[PDB]
């Protein structure tokens, strides 16, 4: 896969060793150039592998987690805890589709997401 | 005449080497006791359930009477100063640990009429080898050198307690097998503690696994949603 | 599985009702060492058994301690280390379960992630 420019520079040579040096060090040149691309290429799927394994064994820390710690919890959600924070209140109506959009898009909204935390403040 | 060497948490299965570290150095001093003695050897032994460091130096009783005799090999001390090297060479039952007078009591009686006797074998080698398959815990080079067929086996006793070594009961287990003195009872007891625990860690790696097979129905279901989508 | 023996002996029968009865007596006699040691085998599965469910309970605990330790490095152990910090802490329970919230989304989340990076500093 050499340029143009180093078979030229081979052709020049006239010295069949010389030209035979050359034609080696061009086919090392590439080879280097290729194991390393094949290298990066295996080392970037494995990794990506890992990241899916990575999700299989946070799957398996949520099994961990439930009935202890923090997925342990108590039985109310966001959700569902501001539901009965908000049962005990004779309250109107225009709060409550609110409240029913805000909590659809807590739903929605993942958790980690800014947003999610400006939807969980607002809905205190 | 040597005091009961502290096995720590270190199973010695027959005719496996193994390594005992305990962090105590009061054991250095015996181990470098022995050092000049022509045929240097150590005890070993298993410990009962509820194993204790004070009762051991506390009471003798402890430890099971069962022990395996053997010939210590070479240091090393590579990390720690205490990397002894304990190997199953011979089997003892001393009758009163408490009184050592100790005698080769080695039972291993076996009918003249020798045809069916190695049927079992063939039996426990296939369960060996469907074990470490669907539950590999160690290399199978060691199996191709020890192979039934090949007529090297003499110690087929031997044979059976490494197989049974593969399996990972607890010992509370290896101790009721030791118990037996019957031949048959001791292999049947094997056999079962092996595929009890064969169940334990395939049911382990089933966890995973079955992650594995919840991620992939969930984005194969997505991926259907995907394709209309 | 009957004996080479028991082979020549069938063998050495001429008759054919006679070498299909001594051909069935093998059979039963190999059915009934089968049924013997079969049922020996779950004679001992049952005492085994005997061990009780707690001690599959604390071998799935112990695998689920024996997890990504990197050979008890103490790193990786974030959640670990934050518990045992927070353990001295006479602390309200409004931080706590916020803080359940947050490395819950953290054991969801992978390691090398931005706004992981960011939780992680927010919870130093």
């Amino acid at each position: 896969g050499a340029e143009s420019h180093e078979l030229q520079d081979v052709l020049e040579e006239t010295n069949i060793p010389k030209r035979l040096y050359k034609a080696l060090s061009l086919l090392k040149k590439e080879f280097e150039l290729s194991k390393l691309q094949q290298r990066l290429g295996r080392e970037v799927e494995e990794k990506i592998k890992q990241t899916h394994r990575k999700y299989l064994l946070q799957e398996q820390l949520k099994i961990i987690k439930k009935e202890l710690g923090l997925e342990k919890d108590d039985k109310d959600a966001i959700e569902e805890k501001f539901r009965e924070r908000l049962k005990e209140l004779v309250v109107p109506k225009h709060v409550m589709d609110v409240v029913d959009e805000e909590l659809s898009k807590l739903g929605l909204l993942d958790n980690h997401s800014s947003e999610f935390n400006v939807t969980r403040n607002y809905l205190d | 005449h040597l005091p009961l060497i502290a096995i720590t948490r270190n199973p010695v299965f027959p005719r496996f080497i193994k390594i005992i570290e305990v962090k105590n150095k009061k054991l250095v001093e015996l181990l470098r006791r022995k050092v000049r003695l022509a045929q240097p050897y150590v005890g070993v032994f298993l410990k009962r359930d509820d194993s204790n460091e004070s009762d051991v130096v506390e009471s003798l009783d402890e430890i099971f009477h069962t022990g395996t005799f053997a010939q210590i090999h070479e240091m090393q001390d590579l990390g720690d100063k205490l990397r002894m090297i304990v190997m199953g060479h011979r089997r003892v039952h001393i009758s009163r640990q408490l009184e050592m007078v100790e005698v080769e009591n080695v039972v291993h009686e076996d009918f003249q009429v020798t045809e069916e006797v190695k049927a079992l074998t063939a039996e426990i080698v296939k369960t060996i080898r469907d074990i470490i398959a669907l539950n590999p815990l160690y290399r199978e080079s060691v199996l191709q050198m020890m192979q039934a067929g090949q007529r090297v086996v003499d110690n087929p006793i031997y044979l059976s307690d490494m197989g049974a070594a593969l399996t990972g009961a607890e010992s509370h287990e290896l101790q009721d097998v030791l118990e037996e003195t019957n031949i048959p009872k001791r292999l049947y007891k094997a056999l079962s503690l092996l595929k009890k625990e064969f169940e334990l860690s395939k049911l382990q790696q089933r966890l995973g696994r079955e992650v594995e097979e919840k991620i992939k129905q969930t984005h194969r279901k997505y991926l259907l949603q995907e394709q209309l989508k």
